[PDB]
């Protein structure tokens, strides 16, 4: 017994904190390369020079079906940037659907603080909208290339396992990564994936902020980013209350910076000394909301670690932001998201793969009365 | 961690 798209189901990997890419084949005869997975952005684009932490890259003068758009590219990014030239050329997705695109690419030739040192990813797919790809939303991004040239419908799933790997289910949604009832929030407007969080709970304590702060000035869902990062306001009187609820252990002011480390004796990580926190977004039906809660096993990160040692160390994954909330892995690894375009909402329930123990489990719930939700977006 | 599109 295994589901129509059993093929697609693990086809991510990854490093903890280093994202999560998926195979991608590109250019005849086939060119096969790491592609990081990012819901936050609307690029697609792979290394096409030597570079130090490429094992390989995409050789344009090898590929028969190669097209030059004679078209510079530049985008940055909220760490890191790279510049290079558009193309478009022939792409498969060998654990995806049965599909052969034309799609717009961008070969990477220059590029700084992107690439990672042994991530073994040599790229990235950027899977949101037209209006906010570079240079310029005439750009049609890879997503939009599937959907229009093939009988694909117009939606995908992702199911991200902390620790790396999951899946990324395009065209449909695969009911054996998930638990429970998916709940849906609208998304708002078509640029990036943009949701509107009604309340925030630690502990099924409210932090009691006008819901327009969690919203300042977006909120959304973003898989090429490890974080949940929050509005300074919202981040201050999170950490205030995390911390008032994990008072019977102390943590250096830094620890909640993310700028020290905590670590444990291996498998002694005392995770029922922290809350739980919980997230309400906007539902499908008029003042009414859902809420999906995470556990620390999500929002505290081991830091590797790699080879066999005697300490647990991890990072606290909850940071600041100038430029509205972004729901992350931190936030992602908790659910199995279904970016469900067609209708224009996301869905979340609870993951097959999440992390948890034998108290706690992450959760999504409903329905909740929230009055007023209109007024949380910011204009 | 990574941190993906900023608007500069």
């Amino acid at each position: 017994r295994r589901g129509s798209f059993v093929e697609m189901v693990d086809n991510l990997r990854g490093k903890s904190g280093q994202g999560y890419y998926v195979e991608m084949t590109v250019g005849s005869p086939p060119q096969t390369l790491n592609i990081l997975v990012d819901t936050g952005s609307s690029n697609f684009a792979v290394g096409a020079a030597p570079h130090p932490f490429l094992h390989r890259y995409y050789q344009r003068q090898l590929s028969s079906t190669y097209r030059d758009l004679r078209k510079g590219v530049y985008v940055p990014y909220t760490q890191g940037a790279w510049a290079g030239e558009l193309g478009t050329d022939l792409v498969s997705i060998p654990h995806g659907p049965n599909v052969t695109v034309r799609a717009n690419i961008a070969a990477i030739t220059e590029s700084d603080k992107f690439f990672i040192n042994g991530s073994n990813w040599e790229g990235i797919l950027g899977l949101a909208y037209a209006e906010i790809a570079r240079p310029d939303d005439s750009l049609e991004p890879f997503f939009d290339s599937l959907v229009k040239q093939t009988h694909v419908p117009n939606l995908f799933s992702l199911q991200l396992c902390g620790a790396v790997g999951g899946s990324m289910i395009i065209g449909g949604i695969d009911h054996s990564l998930y638990t429970g009832s998916l709940w849906y929030t609208p998304i708002r407007r078509e640029w990036y994936y943009e949701v509107i969080i009604v309340r925030v709970e630690i502990n099924g304590q409210d932090l009691k902020m006008d819901c327009k702060e969690y919203n300042y000035d977006k909120s959304i869902v973003d898989s090429g980013t490890t974080n949940l990062r929050l509005p300074k306001k919202v981040f201050e009187a999170a950490v205030k209350s995390i911390k008032a609820a994990s008072s019977t252990e102390k943590f250096p002011d830094g620890f909640w910076l993310g700028e020290q480390l905590v670590c444990w004796q291996a498998g002694t990580t005392p995770w029922n000394i922290f809350p739980v926190i919980s997230l309400y977004l906007m539902g499908e039906v008029t003042n009414q909301s859902f809420r999906i809660t995470i556990l620390p096993q999500q929002y505290l990160r081991p830091v590797e670690d790699v080879a066999t040692s005697q300490d647990d160390c991890y990072k606290f994954a909850i940071s600041q932001s100038s430029t509205g909330t972004v729901m992350g892995a931190v936030i992602m690894e908790g659910f199995y998201v279904v970016f469900d375009r067609a209708r224009k909402r996301i869905g979340f329930a609870v993951s097959a793969c999440h992390v948890h123990d034998e108290f706690r489990t992450a959760a999504v719930e409903g329905p909740f009365v929230t009055l007023d939700m209109e007024d949380c977006g910011y204009n | 961690x990574v941190q993906f599109l900023a608007x500069p």
